């Protein structure tokens, strides 16, 4: 299964793999030390198991020699986490406190598994929560479906405006903005989405569980 | 004089960079303007010791400036010389005294120091004298120093109760003012386990499984505070409960399948949390369970491929297209992980032949058919895929790999410099580190160094129009071990730069207030040469790195009575094994662990720069873990005693009386192989390499290998000894 946690340091290196990248810009690191290390809260991971996090290649710890056979090997013996998606999170600090959201990135393969919008509903939260951000801009472009569909409807940010001819290219931007509220971004409001009970965090939830099951 | 120093500093300030090198180097055959002129020049120039001996020195010859002790703090910093870091944070402290973060900095060394109530004094002062109402844009900074000393109170409580709960007093009350409450409510958490207190701990991870109900830890840290960790029953309970908060969420569906026993209820479970995915087509779906199939093989096996097969038989292949091809995909995957790889096909074929479009399908098929042995059909399907997305890297690498197992050497090259056509570069980029990620990168120099193993060979067939080819081959073998060499060595440069990117986070860090990150950086920056893919670059790219060694001193035994784009220069170089050090080895080897330094590695490095004695520390240690009869051990101590017969006269001495005691543990061979027996392939091959060192009788040694390999496939055992015995058998050029 997917994990979801908050970045760290750790992943930032993780974050470079091509698997992650439309266009690969390598030279980005120090920008990204740069965000984890200025906004340490802000950031949010999904993981799956692995033994090195910059390994493209699905590695089946069940079949080595394939890899050795392959080329990986020191010619002289033979016989952690990788990230499936991330977001990475800062304050505008170039004017009330915004956020901006540098990069969103999914793995193709795991599409389909809800993974950028956890990632955003956390980023959001946590903009609110840590830096008291007022909101969140962005701009999509006309024919990024994905982007829109995540961003206007399951994000439920506002449409400002559409930016005529924003890209070289002639297409569209739609200006979007979120503004955000800590009663509104509880990430418990998104629990039933498209589908209600809650943990109350005062039950004895085990005691009360037993009581239940007594109940048939 | 100063003149000098100033000039070489406005040529470095310009680019050039040679001119400013000299003019310092002779400027220094001083002022304290010259001394801090050479500061900012070897800063610049990241000679940093160098630059702090020279910052040190305009101190020292009165230099008024303060500003000297910041520049002293990072640099001290950034090499780890903490101890002198502090005195520099503590006298730029005491100049500087209106700015926190000068005093979030002292704190910070302080606390690395080990003095922790000192650190905690130093942040407690400033609190003190930030009660009035702290403005807006200093409220993050605060939260963090509180949060800070929080951590450093925490350590030095360690298991104490009454010091706990002190801590734990801390955290409520400065609850308010803290806004990283992911952060806070972890430590709450953590501190209430250690209080035994643990019905408060599990309401603080239902609190947290609340605000990410997607991270599996929450989970797996409420079950211990319950007290349930091995209650089937009840954890049954706990997880359906938890699901009904949290349907759209993993954990609560998932766990439980790691631990059912009733085969209806696992059966239940195991439908519905697949079928959904499934019905969705997610492609994932048959890694979300691959842990199952692993730690659960027999048990879940069965139960899935019953319910995937039923799920399968209910769809129709035209209306519902989407679950017929990703349901077709999951029992490829399934059939190919039971290692069934005829069925594995059909499945992948009945997905492809409906829908040919998605590359997942050609990727998945052609491990199918190599895991068949047909190495050129597994590369033609993998090469369709290829067209389906013709700047993927991951497919581009995996595609010249499978071309190599094809031995299709045209084909191969032609896939691998589609990205770096021009001048070795990927779009104007000459630098790959600076454009590629380190996998591309590391799979390109190995499939160099193959494509460089393949002319090799044609040369040595050669060897016994002609000389034309001949030319061309000596060419081609020079290009491809370049270009191997130049890809491995691209990428210790990621890590280097990474190393030193941490360099203005000393203080910028501290004008941010983010001391715990800071931490954290400092621990991460410690670990940066010892990174899976660092280790693994560097024993691949060792093997170039001995050879040019190696083969070099054969050349010259050979020859005793005779009269840049590509990578050339290289691999021409005269000092290998330094190359190799400065470049690779050093690094790892003054930051692994040695629960993880590998002795092999250590021994075969310092035995070609002589080292001898670095030689019997690696071999000791190694037996000190891998035993005295291991085939390995033998292999080493046999070769080490060689040694102490070309070896420093005055060396060879004291690593024989230091191997005095293992005198209780000619031909070294039969001594071999009745001591340590014929089936540590490792040890057969590490005699191989230094064979005709000891010596060691070439052919019946390859007839053990061969027999060790006896097991293998037989195109398999060709490449095993392509990789393993050829490079050692005939020298290069």
């Amino acid at each position: 299964p997917i994990n979801i946690r908050r970045a760290t340091i750790n992943d930032i290196i993780c974050m470079q793999n091509a698997n992650l990248h439309n266009l690969p810009e390598n030279y980005m690191m120090k920008y990204y030390m740069y965000h984890i290390l200025s906004w340490p809260e802000a950031s949010f991971v999904a993981t799956t198991t692995t033994l090195d996090c910059e390994d493209s290649d699905e590695q089946d710890e069940n079949d080595k020699l394939e890899l050795t056979l392959d080329g990986t090997n020191d010619g002289r013996t033979i016989k952690g986490e990788k990230l499936v998606g991330y977001v990475l999170v800062k304050m505008n600090d170039d004017e009330p406190p915004n956020g901006h959201i540098t990069s969103l990135s999914v793995m193709r393969t795991y599409r389909r598994m809800g993974i950028a919008e956890n990632l955003m509903r956390q980023a959001l939260f946590a903009l609110r929560e840590v830096h008291q951000a007022e909101y969140v801009s962005l701009h999509v472009r006309q024919s990024n479906r994905a982007a829109l569909h995540l961003y206007r409807d399951t994000l439920a940010f506002e449409v400002l405006s559409i930016e005529k001819s924003y890209y070289q290219d002639g297409e569209d931007a739609y200006a979007m903005k979120k503004v955000l509220k800590l009663e509104e971004l509880q990430i418990s409001n998104f629990t039933h989405r498209r589908l209600k009970l809650e943990d109350d965090l005062e039950s004895d939830l085990l005691e009360d569980i037993i009581k239940q099951g007594v109940n048939d | 004089v100063d003149s000098l120093a100033l000039k070489g500093l406005d040529l470095y300030s310009v680019g050039e960079k040679d001119d400013a090198a000299s003019y310092v180097a002779n400027a220094i055959r001083a002022s304290p303007i010259c001394c801090h002129v050479l500061g900012i020049y070897m800063r610049n120039t990241k000679e940093y010791k160098e630059s702090i001996k020279w910052f040190t020195a305009a101190l020292n010859n009165g230099s008024t400036n303060k500003q000297i002790y910041r520049d002293l703090a990072t640099l001290q910093s950034q090499i780890g010389d903490f101890k002198n870091a502090l005195v520099s944070r503590k006298k730029y402290w005491e100049a500087f005294l209106g700015y926190r973060a000068n005093w979030t900095s002292l704190a910070v060394a302080q606390d690395v120091n080990g003095e922790r109530q000192q650190a905690i004094n130093t942040l407690s002062q400033f609190e003190k004298l930030a009660e009035g109402k702290i403005s807006d844009s200093e409220k993050y900074e605060h939260s963090e120093c509180l949060m800070y000393k929080n951590d450093i109170m925490y350590k030095a409580a360690s298991d104490n109760q009454d010091k706990l709960q002190n801590v734990l007093k801390h955290l409520n009350d400065i609850e308010p003012c803290v806004f990283d409450k992911f952060g806070l409510l972890e430590r709450k958490a953590t501190i209430y386990m250690k209080l035994g207190q643990l019905k408060d701990a599990s309401i603080v991870y239902r609190t947290l499984i609340k605000r990410n109900p997607d991270n599996f830890k929450y989970y797996k840290l409420l079950e211990v505070s319950l007290g349930i960790q091995g209650d089937n029953k009840l954890k049954k309970a706990l997880y359906g409960k938890l699901e009904q908060f949290y349907p759209r969420c993993e954990p609560p569906k998932f766990i439980p399948l790691t631990f059912l026993q009733d085969k209806e209820e696992l059966s239940k479970k195991l439908r519905e949390y697949v079928l959904p995915q499934l019905e969705r087509g997610v492609p994932a779906t048959f890694s979300n369970v691959k842990p199952l199939y692993q730690r659960r093989k027999s048990k879940v096996s069965p139960l899935l491929e019953k319910i995937v097969l039923d799920y399968l038989s209910g769809l129709d292949p035209t209306q519902d297209p989407i679950p017929f091809i990703w349901t077709n995909y999951y029992l490829s995957q399934h059939f190919l992980f039971l290692k069934d790889f005829p069925k594995a096909q059909e499945y992948i074929d009945a997905a492809l032949d409906h829908t040919p479009t998605l590359v997942e399908f050609y990727i998945l098929k052609a491990r199918i058919l190599k895991h068949l042995g047909l190495m050129d059909t597994a590369a033609g399907i993998l090469e369709e895929g290829r067209q389906l997305d013709l700047q993927d890297r991951f497919i581009n690498c995996k595609t010249v790999k499978y071309f190599l197992r094809a031995n299709n050497i045209d084909k191969a090259v032609e896939v691998a410099s589609l990205f770096t056509k021009n001048d070795d570069s990927v779009n104007g980029i000459k630098d790959l580190h600076l454009v590629e990620a380190s996998w591309f990168i590391v799979e390109q120099a190995e499939a160099y160094y193959r494509l460089y193993l393949d002319r090799k060979k044609k040369l040595d067939d050669l060897a016994s129009q002609i000389a034309n080819d001949i030319k061309e081959n000596q060419w081609l073998v020079r290009k491809y071990k370049g270009l191997a060499l130049k890809r491995f060595n691209a990428i210790p440069k990621f890590y280097k730069q990474f190393e030193d990117d941490q360099l203005d986070f000393h203080s910028y860090c501290m004008r941010k207030g983010t001391p715990r990150a800071y931490l954290e950086m400092l621990e991460w920056g410690k670990a940066l040469y010892t990174k899976p893919m660092y280790v693994r670059a560097m024993k691949e790219a060792s093997k170039l790195y001995f050879q040019m060694h190696d083969d070099r001193l054969k050349r010259k035994s050979d020859s005793l009575d005779e009269n840049d784009v590509f990578g050339e220069k290289l691999i021409e170089t005269s000092t290998p094994m330094e190359d190799f050090a400065t470049e690779f080895y050093n690094n790892y080897s003054m930051q692994v662990r040695e629960d993880e330094r590998d002795y092999i590695l250590d021994f075969e490095f310092n035995y070609r720069i002589g080292k001898l004695a670095l030689c019997f520390a690696s071999l000791n240690k190694f037996a000190k873990r891998f035993g005295t009869t291991s085939g390995l051990f033998g292999s080493m101590a046999i070769v080490l005693l060689h040694a102490t017969r070309p070896f420093d006269p005055i060396l060879k001495k004291v690593v024989t009386k230091s191997l005095e005691k293992e005198y209780s543990e000619f031909d070294w061979l039969n001594f071999y192989q009745e001591k340590f027996g014929k089936n540590d392939i490792n040890g057969l091959l590490f005699l191989y390499r230094y064979r005709d060192d000891v010596p060691i009788g070439s052919s019946n040694l390859k007839e053990m290998i061969i027999s060790s390999l006896s097991p293998l496939e037989p195109h398999s055992q060709n490449e095993i000894l392509q990789y393993y015995l050829y490079p050692y058998d005939v020298p290069d050029y």
